Formats: structure tokens, C-alpha cells, sequence
């Protein structure tokens, strides 16, 4: 409130949690040894109209051949950052490898399709994982001639995403199934002319793009991390094969099904793991947090204080007060006392007295205050009289009370240079 | 000092961007605050109009008491009710009969309840203890001796 | 069908000069009332409204001000107002009472409208009707920081209050209010309201079980037109489901992304690595402030709304209520000789005891 | 208002969420409001 004298009242401040005191990482226990270096070491990798394709699963990935490295020319993660690339388990991912100029690189992105990537393989601007690219001038450039392969550069209409055709058509613009080169009936197909000699945008570079099939089965392929125990009812970190974050887990109470993973409550959650060696629990994520208002009488009685907390049971609350992970921290700290009613939760430096005052201090639902001391509430003058055959309340003498009433005429005349 | 280009225009426009929001912010919860307050004022004009410039009728909506007088005082950008009240303070416990069969016929007298049966002394008020010699004015000719619930006499 | 409106009550008269219609028997109409009290009392974690957390994304929470903090002043403000409210209708109680539960006075079994001993519940079995007239769509606690924290007053104290009310109205005298009691009998205190209206006390007389039985009735009609009945009551729950309608669509924001990549934490925190990233995260926040400033500002909205519709409330409690408010049909649609309160979850209801003169003649004078 | 008939503005104002919609929750209550109180302020007598 930015005072040194300060009056009474629940006063709200910023706000708590638990701070999150382990984790529980969950893999299953899948290991083998990827054939990046056959995938990226190899030489048998076809042409572009014959766009290659290898499934990746239930493998180990290092991503550290990648990083690590000088070898490639043309490198840049395009759905992703490479720096936490590690920290991620796919499942059954793709690649396509090729062998191409130095030109296309460039019309190698999401959309941009041009003439050649426009009429052999096709992306769209989304489902996009990485894309790798280097020079092998040193295999694939014979300056005599790469005569042996080639691309397609005619089509009726433009691609469509992830599509491979070998079909050379005799092509003409309607239809005409031809013997060419008569006239208006060509193919499709064309050589590379790669030469050993050539520079940057025309010597043979081996191009591989990199589609990841992520959060689409249970992974299949991890990053290289250690998986941990379980922590039941703890305010704790989570890590899964894609999940990490912070809660509270707990087992189900549910109907799953065998494909499934996820839950996502009201949106976009997932509610709840089927752990990737055989559990089927919740998730709450929410472990006990949110705001509190403190009570003090003001400065002219003392300058003792207690602390509501908001959103509590009285569970965690002399844990983490014990255990130490509560956000407005104290030097200045005890543990005296906690009244436990009205379900926002927990207020310490309390005791509940029964017998009820008029209510300064008004808590949350029906509870109240005094000194301090706290009740529920004294709930008004209580008499207790009824009706009357004839006795009959008669005034005679009296009172006038003035009294005040206290209303505002109008706030401030205020305004604004905008334009300063 | 260190732009010139439109990237600093960039990041002026975000700075335009963002006072420009929190300017409006300001300015809409200026309208709010002036609604409240105008509400709030036209009620005060109202009751200036209502307690101070007459004995306003309708009950308690001045003071909390009884509306004797109200007495109107102006403070910065607001203004102070002096409400002189009523509150009947002496508490009685005394008896009644409501229709009286004086001779042969029921008895109301004034639209103005508790025919004092203080020994039938006499009609008072409807909030004090007052003397008044009963008359016929003080009640009414209601047909006959059928549904009366005191039988006094000596009617005067 | 389709047509353009019988556009009212088609008659037709013109006046006669002397011979007069005059009423020579009566009516009693009470009706329905429904007045939102207080809509729900509800507040954001906004630190984990936006930002559950990752870390950086608190740093750009510190580099976009104190929004969080002005909003949670805006909040604090529109709860304890809700409450304002709430005390400035409620507790007018000088002194309370207590429930003498002997229930057949004038003519009238009171059943269901002040509670019961007999039954656990304190609570009014016609207000217990109006609680299974709601709808809707250990403790709270979502992922979303969201809240309905608990309204101070208890509803079953809510419930004493206005049984308190009902009593002191049905007892106590014409002053009930300014001042303590005065123990008028009740036939002589109804007697006395025949004298606000002006008339004669004889006809009280002359219809005791009359105006009685018209009354009960009346009640259990009441009773009859909304234990099943149709939607002439859910003014409240329009504004809950307005509540509503505003939650849903702030979860529902939270879902979109902003033509970023996601739209939810970690999942962000994946793919990215560096300012771009946190740019992205901007994009996030910016639009999620904007959505609940929207949300508070329309929630400050309702609340200015409602603030009006407690002014009448805490009105018609005081005029209406306490005495025969003189104004006319202000409280009901007849003459309004009495009017009894109920309440509602969010809300309040009365009982408005009108007068209507009835029978329709032809005389001279 | 924004893009009157679009292609792209479309899919950019769907990544805008759903705001349209909710203007209309209010424009409609809006016009909600003001015939009820239409009805209100005149329909009074319902005898003609």
C-alpha cells in the first residue's frame, strides 16, 4: 500500500504456490541406434522425382550428430528450435533424401515450390520438422556428366503435398498419349548435368528433409534421458515423453482406451497419463496456490498480523510451511494456529471462538473477526418476542437522531494531451 | 539515440501501441467510474430535491429514522445529509378493543388503530400515548352489533 | 404462425356524465418479483491466468507492467462491492428476532414460507423450490486460476435474515425498522393498512376468512404457478449464464493460438529456443490481456448494471417492504398493501400483497 | 468490417479466435435491451 501508518482490513497482496518439490520422468524402456549414419552416411539415396522416404521408429536419437558438426552445408530446424530437440521422444518419423543443384535449396521451404518442387514433392507450410543440407561434389559430381538422373518439370495443375509419381506421360496439354518428340508430346523427365567443375548453385548437393511425426503414437524413438520413480499426492514436476510440468498426480477413476493418452479437461490439457510403462492416472496440475490477504488491526492497537490463505484445505499448508516452497517466504515465521473453515481454506494466527462478535473482519463465508480472535459471526441483535392480544408498545417520550449521509457530487475535472 | 530506421519506428510504434491501450484503459474506466457517479448524483439531486426541500413521505429513503427536517451540506466533489430524524423512544405496554358496540353497533374511529382500552380511556395516535375526549367523528356509523370485538360505553 | 400483433386490449368506451363504475367487491393479486442480488463472486489468478509459468514468461509479465496487479484491484473491487450490495440490501435489521413457528394467525397456514423446525433444512420450502429452479451447466481448485470464492453472507443466514424479515414484518407493528416493536394483532395491524389505502376497517370484518382464503390461495397458487411452471423467474439465471457464457469464452481464448505455433505452455517451451520464441509468447499475452480486460471490464459492466438493480433491490426492501410504499405499482401492480420478501441464490424475490376494488357497476351521482 | 469478403482474413480472424462472435453476444443484447425497454417504458396498459 506504500504507507508506514496503515488502518485495518483484509488486505490482498500477490500471489503463492508450492514450489515443486521432485519430478516423475516416464519413458518406456525402448532403445536402439538410429541409421543416421546410413540415412545421412550412405550413397544409394534416389532422385527427386523418385523422392525417397524412411520410417524412423523405436530407436534412440542423439541429436548431437547434428549440432556437432561441419559437414553440412544448409542446416535449419523449421517447426522447431534445435536447442531442445533432445528433450523430445517422437514416434515413427520421417525423412527424404535427394540429390539436386545448389539452387533449389532455396525453393526447399514451406510453400516457394517454384518449378521442380512444384512438380516432383510438395509440404505444406505446417507439418514441418527440420531440413538438412550439404555439398557432395566429392561423390555425386562427375564433371563427364551426371547424366543418370533427373527430375520432372511438366504437370497438368500443381502438386499436392507428400505425393510421388514416376509416370512419364508422352505429356501435351490435353491429353494426346504420344510418341515424342512428336510435335507437341515431350516427357516430363530431365537430367541434372551436374559437373565437378560447376560452383555454388550447381554443383550436386544431397538435401534430406526432415517431417516429424510428433504427439501421434506412443513414442516410439527417445532423446537421451534418465527416467524417474513415481511421487503420489506431492506437489512435484512432471516430464513424459513430451510432458513435462507441474502438479499433483494421482491414479484414474476411468474408462480408457487402448490408443489413448490424453484427456485435455476443457481445453488442450490432457488431463491425465496412461504412464508409458502401464499406469492409467490423472493429472492435477493445480497443486495448491493463488492468493492471499493478510489482517491487521492498523497500527494503534499492535502491529500483529495473520495470513489468509485462499485456495487450501488445510493439506498442504503446514507442509509447505514446513516443507519450505511457499512463495512469500519468512524470516519473520512461525506455526501457532490455523482455523480451517470457509473453503478458500487455511488462516493462520487464528483460533475459532465460539461465541460471535459483530463481525469486523469479514472471512470469506460467514466467518469473522475481532481483536485477534475470530468467530463465524454474531448474526444481529437476537431478541425473541412475537405477537400481542392487546399489550401493545406505546412511545412516550422520544429521540432525534440526526444523523449524516455522505455522497459524492462529481469526481475530478480531469484530462489528456494525448499528443504529449 | 541509437535508431534511426523504422525498426525504431518499430519499437516506437509498440510504445504508441501500448500507451495508447493503457491510455484507454484508463479512459474507459474514466467513463465507468462517471457513470457510477453520475447514477449516484442524480439520486443525490433527488433526494436534494426530496429531504431537503420538502418533508419527504415515503419513509426512511432520506434518514433512517423519520424525516423531520434534512439539512444539505457541499464538501469537495461531494456533499453531507444532515438528517434530522424521528425515533420514538418510550416504550408502553398497553390494551385495546378495536370495534366497540357502544349502542348496538360497531365502532371504528379514525382509520388510525388501538382504541385505547386503558380502561377505555381514549383514541390515540398511531405512535404516541394521547389524550382525546372520543366523539362520533372519532368514529363512524358501521350497521350494527354483529362482528364487534369490544362492547364499551359511555360513549361521549 | 406469422401476423402482426394483437397490439394490446381492444374496448372502447367514452364517459357517462353522473353513473359511475364502483367496486363493491375486491381482489388481493400477489405476484412474482425477481431481482438479482449479487452475481457471482468470482477472481483470477492472472500470474496464472497467463503464465502457469515457464520462466521467461513471468519476465515478460514484469515487462508488460503491472496489469495483473490493477486487474486484481479491479477485482477486489468488484467483489467487495457484490458484497456492498449484499450488506446494503441485507442486514437493515436493527433488532432480530426469533420464529414463534406457531403458524395460523389471521387465517393462515404460513407452510413454506418462513421455514421450519420440524424440517432440517432452515430454509423456506418456496425458496428451496426456487434453489431446484436453478439451472446451470472439500474445494475448487482448476488449472485455469479461476474462482468463485464463497459470498460472505451464509445462505442459510441469508435465509434468517429474510425469516427474520418475514416475522418482524408479519409482527412488530408499522414501525419495524426505525425503532424495535410495537405487538399490534395483526388483524389490527392489516386493519391499519387499510388506512394507507385509505378505506375502512369494516370489510376486514366483513371478509375475514374472505381476504383470508383469497390469500392462501393466492399462496398456494403461487405455489401452483411455479413449482413447474414456466420461465417467469430466471432473470438471475441469465445473468449466470451470462457468468457463464464469459468463463467459457475466457477458457475458450485460452485455447487459441494467435498464429503462433501452439497454444498452451511447454508445448511453446518445446520448439523454441530464443526472443522470436519469446515474441510469439508476447503475441500470447498480448492477447490474453486484452481478452480479460474485456472480461473485467464487462464483468465492472454487469456489475454497474446490477449495482442499479441492488439500488432497487435494497429500494423495494425499504419502501415496499417496511411500509405501504404509496407509490403506486412501483413494488407490484395493484395498490400494494403489503409485500413479503424471498430470496434466491444470486438474487431476491417478493411476495407483493396489491389491493384491487372488484365489482363493476353503473351508478349516478 | 475487417475483411469484408475474404480468403486469408478469414483464417487470420479465426487465429483471432472467436471475437466476432462475442461483439454479437453484445450487439444483440444491446438491441435485446432496448426493445424490452420499449416494452417496458410504453407497454403499460395493456388495455387498448
Amino acid at each position: 500500500v506504500k504507507s508506514f501508518e496503515i488502518d485495518k482490513g483484509i488486505y490482498q497482496t500477490s500471489n503463492f504456490r508450492v514450489v515443486p518439490s521432485g519430478d516423475v520422468v516416464r519413458f518406456p524402456n525402448i532403445t536402439n541406434l538410429c541409421p543416421f549414419g546410413e540415412v545421412f552416411n550412405a550413397t544409394k539415396f534416389p532422385s527427386v522425382y523418385a523422392w525417397e522416404r524412411k520410417k524412423i521408429s523405436n530407436c534412440v536419437a542423439d541429436y548431437s550428430v547434428l549440432y556437432n558438426s561441419t559437414f553440412f552445408s544448409t542446416f535449419k530446424c523449421y517447426g522447431v528450435s534445435a536447442t531442445k530437440l533432445n528433450d523430445l521422444c517422437f514416434s515413427n518419423v520421417y525423412a527424404d533424401s535427394f540429390v539436386v543443384k545448389g539452387d533449389d535449396v532455396r525453393q526447399i521451404a514451406p510453400g516457394q515450390t517454384g518449378v521442380i518442387a512444384d512438380y516432383n514433392y510438395k509440404l505444406p507450410d505446417d507439418f514441418m520438422g527440420c531440413v538438412l543440407a550439404w555439398n557432395t561434389r566429392n561423390i555425386d559430381a562427375t564433371s563427364t556428366g551426371n547424366y543418370n538422373y533427373k527430375y520432372r518439370y511438366l504437370r497438368h495443375g500443381k502438386l499436392r503435398p507428400f505425393e510421388r509419381d514416376i509416370s512419364n506421360v508422352p505429356f501435351s496439354p490435353d491429353g494426346k498419349p504420344c510418341t515424342p518428340p512428336a510435335l507437341n508430346c515431350y516427357w516430363p523427365l530431365n537430367d541434372y548435368g551436374f559437373y565437378t567443375t560447376t560452383g555454388i548453385g550447381y554443383q550436386p548437393y544431397r538435401v534430406v528433409v526432415l517431417s516429424f511425426e510428433l504427439l501421434n503414437a506412443p513414442a516410439t524413438v527417445c532423446g537421451p534421458k534418465l527416467s524417474t520413480d513415481l511421487i503420489k499426492n506431492q506437489c512435484v514436476n512432471f516430464n513424459f515423453n513430451g510432458l513435462t510440468g507441474t502438479g499433483v498426480l494421482t491414479p484414474s477413476s476411468k474408462r480408457f482406451q487402448p490408443f489413448q493418452q490424453f484427456g485435455r479437461d476443457v481445453s488442450d490439457f490432457t488431463d491425465s497419463v496412461r504412464d508409458p510403462k502401464t499406469s492409467e492416472i490423472l493429472d492435477i496440475s493445480p497443486c495448491s496456490f493463488g492468493g492471499v490477504s493478510v489482517i491487521t488491526p492498523g497500527t494503534n492497537a499492535s502491529s500483529e498480523v495473520a495470513v489468509l490463505y485462499q485456495d487450501v484445505n488445510c493439506t498442504d499448508v503446514s507442509t509447505a510451511i514446513h516443507a519450505d516452497q511457499l512463495t512469500p517466504a519468512w524470516r519473520i515465521y512461525s506455526t501457532g494456529n490455523n482455523v480451517f473453515q470457509t473453503q478458500a481454506g487455511c488462516l493462520i494466527g487464528a483460533e475459532h471462538v465460539d461465541t460471535s462478535y459483530e463481525c469486523d473482519i469479514p472471512i470469506g463465508a460467514g466467518i469473522c473477526a475481532s481483536y485477534i480472535v475470530a468467530y463465524t459471526m454474531s448474526l444481529g441483535a437476537d431478541s425473541s418476542i412475537a405477537y400481542s392480544n392487546n399489550t401493545i408498545a406505546i412511545p412516550t417520550n422520544f429521540s432525534i437522531s440526526i444523523t449524516t449521509e455522505v455522497m459524492p457530487v462529481s469526481m475530478a475535472k480531469t484530462s489528456v494531451d494525448c499528443n504529449m | 539515440s541509437r535508431l534511426d530506421k523504422v525498426e525504431a519506428e518499430v519499437q516506437i510504434d509498440r510504445l504508441i501501441t501500448g500507451r495508447l491501450q493503457s491510455l484507454q484503459t484508463y479512459v474507459t474506466q474514466q467513463l465507468i467510474r462517471a457513470a457510477e457517479i453520475r447514477a449516484s448524483a442524480n439520486l443525490a439531486a433527488t433526494k436534494m430535491s426530496e429531504c431537503v426541500l420538502g418533508q419527504s413521505k415515503r419513509v426512511d429513503f432520506c434518514g433512517k429514522g423519520y424525516h423531520l427536517m434534512s439539512f444539505p451540506q457541499a464538501a469537495p466533489h461531494g456533499v453531507v445529509f444532515l438528517h434530522v430524524t424521528y425515533v420514538p423512544s418510550q416504550e408502553r405496554n398497553f390494551t385495546t378493543a378495536p370495534a366497540i358496540c357502544h349502542e348496538g353497533k360497531a365502532y371504528f374511529p379514525r382509520e388510525g388503530v388501538f382504541v385505547f382500552n386503558g380502561t377505555s380511556w381514549f383514541i390515540t395516535q398511531r405512535n404516541f400515548f394521547s389524550p382525546q375526549i372520543i366523539t362520533t367523528d372519532n368514529t363512524f356509523v358501521s350497521g350494527n352489533c354483529d362482528v364487534v370485538i369490544g362492547i364499551i360505553n359511555n360513549t361521549v | 404462425v406469422a401476423y402482426t400483433m394483437s397490439l394490446g386490449a381492444d374496448s372502447s368506451i367514452a364517459y357517462s356524465n353522473n353513473t359511475i363504475a364502483i367496486p363493491t367487491n375486491f381482489s388481493i393479486s400477489i405476484t412474482t418479483e425477481v431481482m438479482p442480488v449479487s452475481m457471482a463472486k468470482t477472481s483470477v489468478d492472472c500470474n496464472m491466468y497467463i503464465c502457469g509459468d515457464s520462466t521467461e514468461c513471468a519476465n515478460l509479465l514484469l515487462q508488460y507492467g503491472s496489469f495483473c496487479t490493477q486487474l486484481n484491484r479491479a477485482l477486489s473491487g468488484i467483489a467487495a462491492e457484490q458484497d456492498r450490495n449484499t450488506r446494503e440490501v441485507f442486514a437493515q435489521v436493527k433488532q432480530m428476532y426469533k420464529t414463534p413457528t406457531l403458524k395460523y394467525f389471521g387465517g393462515f397456514n404460513f407452510s413454506q414460507i418462513l421455514p421450519d423446525p420440524l424440517k432440517p433444512t432452515k430454509r423456506s420450502f418456496i425458496e428451496d423450490l426456487l434453489f431446484n429452479k436453478v439451472t446451470l451447466a472439500i474445494c475448487a481448485q482448476k488449472f485455469n486460476g479461476l474462482t468463485v470464492l464463497p459470498p460472505l453472507l451464509t445462505d442459510d443466514m441469508i435465509a434468517a435474515y429474510t425469516a427474520a424479515l418475514v416475522s418482524g414484518t408479519a409482527t412488530a407493528g408499522w414501525t419495524f425498522g426505525a425503532g424495535a416493536a410495537l405487538q399490534i394483532p395483526f388483524a389490527m395491524q392489516m386493519a391499519y393498512r387499510f388506512n394507507g389505502i385509505g378505506v375502512t376497517q369494516n370489510v376486514l370484518y366483513e371478509n375475514q376468512k374472505q381476504i383470508a382464503n383469497q390469500f392462501n390461495k393466492a399462496i398456494s397458487q403461487i405455489q401452483e404457478s411455479l413449482t413447474t411452471t414456466s420461465t417467469a423467474l430466471g432473470k438471475l439465471q441469465d445473468v449466470v449464464n451470462q457468468n457463464a457464457q464469459a468463463l467459457n469464452t475466457l477458457v475458450k481464448q485460452l485455447s487459441s493460438n494467435f498464429g503462433a505455433i501452439s497454444s498452451v505452455l511447454n508445448d511453446i517451451l518445446s520448439r523454441l529456443d530464443k526472443v522470436e520464441a519469446e515474441v510469439q509468447i508476447d503475441r500470447l499475452i498480448t492477447g490474453r490481456l486484452q481478452s480479460l480486460q474485456t472480461y473485467v471490464t464487462q464483468q465492472l459492466i454487469r456489475a454497474a448494471e446490477i449495482r442499479a438493480s441492488a439500488n432497487l433491490a435494497a429500494t423495494k426492501m425499504s419502501e415496499c417492504v417496511l411500509g405501504q410504499s404509496k407509490r403506486v405499482d412501483f413494488c407490484g401492480k395493484g395498490y400494494h398493501l403489503m409485500s413479503f420478501p424471498q430470496a434466491a441464490p444470486h438474487g431476491v424475490v417478493f411476495l407483493h400483497v396489491t389491493y384491487v376494488p372488484s365489482q363493476e357497476r353503473n351508478f349516478t351521482t
